[PDB]
């Protein structure tokens, strides 16, 4: 296929954040 | 007729602020804003959803297709959608988990009309979660979609000059 | 008394809060369930935040022959 | 409002007092007497007049509506009077209750002043570890 | 505590001494002998904010109060709005 290891910066530095900024708006409510 | 309405600070009592001047309550403006969610809730939030989704939709194009990160695109997937069919999505649940600051759980259906409304204490809330859904659901199909007759429209353009 | 003009039509007046346009174009239930799944909203959003956001980023990052950083 | 227009404390406009959080929660309002038509100072920055009615201005929050005194008793009058309005009724009868003028004697009401032990040598720090069985909930 | 700052003293006389402080302090509650016989440290304190205007004047001879309340409503800070 050739040259493709780019997912562990969005799933982390991008999407993991989405989760918790969403999710953890559990501090406001759930 | 008078000096400027029957001359008044607010609707009435002057101990609430608002200081109703123009730019506040001139029949010149306050009518340019009430088929929509200004004074009165027309139909439910359902439909207003997409005129809101869509209008705000085909915006955010030349903003991120003419000011894009490496700009003036020669990629057939820009001058339109590209990514920004991301903003509407990063914010079409920037909303849903604000309608979790709305719950209040019902199902009346009163977008049909009865006796000349008021929705009365219509201020404060009095729009439950099963409302704020059908709006921010109108939002996605208004955002994503409103991004393509931007894109889809070729581009006949007026220029500098 | 000529300029006593009896307020050349009173109006009634105060129009209203009453009634200076009908309402919203008949375009509606031309979306009835059309686009549902936020009109089946009955438990969702967790679905559209793995799905939509694994396909604004799965293929969105990867690429078959760079055009690099 | 107007169809019922019951006013007393003249003003005209102002971006000062009362806004959203005095419906959705509590209310607070001051009332008074006066001799003959006199121009006052105001909380919220502005300034107007008097004469009578109830002489019943409504006020945002109660630190705001006693300052009619911290000047509005350097301008004659025994009587000035602020209560507590809700969005529905009572409990907290604010300048109501018994006697008035903070510095007389009918009853004693609350206060106390002591804790357990008095001001004396609390070089004694915090004692027991907080544990559900020894009189430290006061 | 939830409004617990001690201004007490020993005279608790309040003439050319201290009055200042939005609502909070409806005292004069004469304890059975303390000179100008009016005493203690407060009345019902669940009403107003967090001054130390509380001393500034008329003795506390020790400390003087300030903020210490933590548990802190809003009505207990201007801004709940
Ligand atoms: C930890 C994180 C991090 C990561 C991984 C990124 C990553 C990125 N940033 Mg970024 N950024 C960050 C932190 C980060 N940023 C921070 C902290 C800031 C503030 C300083 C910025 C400010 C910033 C700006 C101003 C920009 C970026 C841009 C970008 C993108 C550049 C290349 C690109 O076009 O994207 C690759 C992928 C996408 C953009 C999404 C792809 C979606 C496509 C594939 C969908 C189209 C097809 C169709 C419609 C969908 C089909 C759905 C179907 C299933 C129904 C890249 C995704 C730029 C950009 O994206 O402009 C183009 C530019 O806007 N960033
Ligand atoms: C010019 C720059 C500058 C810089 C370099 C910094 C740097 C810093 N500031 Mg800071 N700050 C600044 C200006 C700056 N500040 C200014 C001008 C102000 C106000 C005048 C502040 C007020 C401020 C406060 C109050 C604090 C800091 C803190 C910090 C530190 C926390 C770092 C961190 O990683 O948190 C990372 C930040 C986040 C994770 C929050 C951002 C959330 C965003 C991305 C969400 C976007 C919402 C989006 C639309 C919703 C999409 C939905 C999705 C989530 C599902 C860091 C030292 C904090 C500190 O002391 O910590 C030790 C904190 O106390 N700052
Ligand atoms: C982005 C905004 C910012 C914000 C949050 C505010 C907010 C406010 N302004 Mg304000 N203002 C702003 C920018 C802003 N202003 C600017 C840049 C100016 C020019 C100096 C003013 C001049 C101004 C005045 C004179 C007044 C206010 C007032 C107010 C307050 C109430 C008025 C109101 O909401 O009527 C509702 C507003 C509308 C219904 C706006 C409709 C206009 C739209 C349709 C324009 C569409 C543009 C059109 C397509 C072509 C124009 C192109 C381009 C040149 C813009 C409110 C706090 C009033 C006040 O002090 O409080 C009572 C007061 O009257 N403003
Ligand atoms: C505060 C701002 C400042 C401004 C003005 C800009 C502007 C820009 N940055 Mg940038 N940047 C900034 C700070 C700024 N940056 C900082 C502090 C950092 C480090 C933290 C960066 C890191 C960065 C990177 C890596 C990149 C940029 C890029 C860009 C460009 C693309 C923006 C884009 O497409 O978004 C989309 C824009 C919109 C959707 C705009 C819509 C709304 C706007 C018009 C505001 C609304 C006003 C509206 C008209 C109201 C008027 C009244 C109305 C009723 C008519 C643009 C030139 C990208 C670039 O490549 O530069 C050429 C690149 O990706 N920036
Ligand atoms: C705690 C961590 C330590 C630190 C500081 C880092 C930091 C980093 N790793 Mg990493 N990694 C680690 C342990 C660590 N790793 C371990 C033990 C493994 C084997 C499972 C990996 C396998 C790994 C891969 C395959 C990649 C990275 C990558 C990265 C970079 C991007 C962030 C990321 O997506 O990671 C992904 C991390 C994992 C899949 C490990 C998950 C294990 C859990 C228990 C750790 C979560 C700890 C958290 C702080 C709490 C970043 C520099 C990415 C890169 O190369 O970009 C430059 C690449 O995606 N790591
Ligand atoms: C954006 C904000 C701020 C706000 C909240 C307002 C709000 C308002 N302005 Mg306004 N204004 C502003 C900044 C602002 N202005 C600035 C910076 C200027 C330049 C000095 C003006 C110059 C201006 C003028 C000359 C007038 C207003 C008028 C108005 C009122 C009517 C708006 C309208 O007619 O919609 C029309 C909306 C459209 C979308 C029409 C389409 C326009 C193009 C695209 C065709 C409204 C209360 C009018 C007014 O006060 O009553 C007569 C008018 O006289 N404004
Ligand atoms: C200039 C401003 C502003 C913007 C950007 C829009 C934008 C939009 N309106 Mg709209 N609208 C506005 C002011 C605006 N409206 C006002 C003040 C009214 C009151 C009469 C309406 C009444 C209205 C209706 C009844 C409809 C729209 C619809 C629409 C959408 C269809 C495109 C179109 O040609 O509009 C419609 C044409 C005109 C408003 C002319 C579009 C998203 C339509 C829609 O929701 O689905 C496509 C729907 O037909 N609007
Ligand atoms: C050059 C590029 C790019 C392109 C192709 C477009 C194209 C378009 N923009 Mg636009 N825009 C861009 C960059 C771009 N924009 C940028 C960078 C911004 C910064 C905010 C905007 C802000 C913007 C706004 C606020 C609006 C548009 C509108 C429009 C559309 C209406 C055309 C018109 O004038 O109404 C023709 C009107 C009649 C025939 C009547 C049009 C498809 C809208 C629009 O233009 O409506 C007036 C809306 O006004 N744009
Ligand atoms: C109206 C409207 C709209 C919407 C809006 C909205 C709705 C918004 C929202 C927004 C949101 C909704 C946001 C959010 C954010 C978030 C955040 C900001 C979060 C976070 C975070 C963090 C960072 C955390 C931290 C922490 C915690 C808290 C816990 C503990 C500690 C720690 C550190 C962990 C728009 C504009 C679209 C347009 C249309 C109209
Ligand atoms: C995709 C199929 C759409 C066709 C409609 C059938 C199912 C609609 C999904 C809701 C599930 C309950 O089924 C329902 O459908 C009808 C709408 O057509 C309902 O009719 C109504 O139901 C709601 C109940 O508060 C009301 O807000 C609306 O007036 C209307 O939608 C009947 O109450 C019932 O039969
Ligand atoms: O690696 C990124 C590379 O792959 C893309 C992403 O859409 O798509 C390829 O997949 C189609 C499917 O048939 C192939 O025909 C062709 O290689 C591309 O369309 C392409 O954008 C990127 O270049
Ligand atoms: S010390 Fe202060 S308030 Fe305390 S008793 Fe005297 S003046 Fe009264
Ligand atoms: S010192 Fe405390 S109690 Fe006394 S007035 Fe100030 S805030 Fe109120």
């Amino acid at each position: 296929m050739i040259n493709l290891p780019s997912l562990f910066v969005p799933l982390v530095g991008l999407l993991f954040p989405a989760v918790a900024m969403a999710s953890l708006f559990l501090h406001v409510e759930k | 007729k008078p000096t400027y309405q029957v001359i008044q600070p607010l609707n009435g009592d002057p101990f609430i602020g608002g200081l109703e001047t123009p730019v506040t309550s001139s029949p010149l403006i306050a009518w340019y804003l009430s088929n929509l969610p200004a004074y009165r809730t027309a139909v439910n939030p359902l439909l207003r959803g997409v005129e809101v989704g869509l209008a705000h939709g085909f915006l955010l194009v030349g903003p991120f297709v003419k000011a894009g990160p490496l700009r003036n695109t020669e990629y057939a997937g820009a001058a339109g959608s590209l990514a920004a069919a991301g903003l509407v999505v990063i914010l079409s649940m920037c909303l849903t988990m604000y309608g979790i600051a709305s719950f209040k759980e019902g199902e009346p259906s009163i977008a049909p009309a009865l006796t000349l409304t008021g929705r009365k204490k219509q201020p404060d809330q009095l729009q439950s979660a099963d409302g704020w859904a059908k709006f921010t659901g109108g939002f996605f199909f208004g955002g994503v979609s409103g991004v393509t007759w931007a894109c889809f429209l070729m581009y006949v353009l007026d220029l500098p000059y | 008394d000529l300029e006593d003009i009896a307020n050349t039509t009173g109006q009634w007046d105060v129009y209203g809060s009453d009634a200076p346009s009908p309402y919203n174009s008949l375009q509606s239930k031309f979306f009835e369930t059309f686009a549902a799944p936020f009109t089946k909203r009955g438990l969702l959003l967790k679905f559209l935040i793995l799905g939509g956001g694994s396909l604004l980023t799965y293929v969105s990052a990867n690429a078959p022959q760079d055009v690099l950083p | 409002e107007l169809d019922p227009n019951t006013p007393s404390p003249i003003f005209a406009g102002s971006t000062g007092g009362l806004l959203r959080k005095a419906q959705v929660e509590e209310f607070y309002v001051i009332t008074w007497e006066s001799p003959k038509e006199q121009i006052f100072e105001m909380p919220t920055g502005g300034a107007a007049i008097m004469r009578e009615g109830p002489n019943l201005l409504k006020l945002a929050r109660k630190e705001q509506c006693l300052a009619l005194g911290t000047r509005l008793r350097s301008k004659y009058k025994i009587k000035y009077q602020f209560y507590r309005v809700f969005p529905s009724g009572e409990v907290q009868y604010l300048h109501p209750k018994d006697g008035v003028y903070p510095e007389k004697v009918n009853p004693g009401r609350q206060g106390v002043g002591l804790n357990m032990r008095s001001i004396g040598k609390n070089v004694s720090p915090i004692e027991v570890k907080f544990t559900g069985k020894q009189p430290y909930d006061l | 505590m939830s409004h617990s700052v001690k201004i007490y003293d020993t005279c608790i006389g309040c003439t050319q001494c201290v009055r200042a402080c939005p609502t909070d302090v409806l005292e004069m509650i004469p304890w059975g002998g303390c000179k100008a016989k009016q005493i203690a440290s407060a009345p019902r304190t669940e009403d107003c904010v967090g001054c130390k205007r509380c001393e500034s004047a008329c003795p506390t001879d020790f400390l003087s109060v300030r903020v210490y309340l933590w548990h802190e409503t809003t009505r207990s800070m201007g801004l709940a709005y």
